[PDB]
């Protein structure tokens, strides 16, 4: 149903999402919308210091969010830590969406990705 | 270290 895209995020969008977060942190509330869309961002970009960043505003955001959303944002901090080879942390997240939600099936394809990329490194966890 | 895993392509 997808194409495999090698650039996920224009320089432009990724300016568009950063200035209006930046604006916002600098009027001193930032809405939950306006720091997960820039983060959701980050974590597509090519850049590691951009899904870094993505991680950071994740983390901010967890305690912030309904139980729903909380689960979404559980899963893109296990996408951008895969992405970083931060294994731990990425099996932490997903294992956890996955006692919590048994069912996703994204969640499930998520973790066998990161179990292959572990395994590809010698790696255990 | 270098790039980053390509993002999953299932999203």
């Amino acid at each position: 149903m997808e194409a495999v895209l090698n650039e996920l995020v224009s320089v432009e969008d990724l300016l568009k999402f950063e200035k209006k977060f930046q604006s916002e942190k600098a009027a001193g509330s930032v809405s939950k919308s306006t720091q997960f869309e820039y983060a959701w961002c980050l974590v597509r970009s090519k850049y590691n210091d951009d899904i870094r960043k993505g991680i950071v505003l994740l983390e901010e955001l967890l305690p912030k969010g309904s139980k729903e959303e909380q689960r979404d944002y559980v899963f893109y901090l296990a996408v951008g830590n895969y992405r970083l080879k931060e294994y731990e942390k990425a099996l932490k997240y997903v294992r956890g969406l996955l006692q919590t939600e048994p069912q996703n099936n994204q969640a499930k394809e998520l973790e066998r990705l990161i179990d292959k990329a572990m395994k590809k490194d010698g790696l255990v966890g | 270290k270098h790039d980053p895993l390509p993002y999953p392509h299932f999203l």
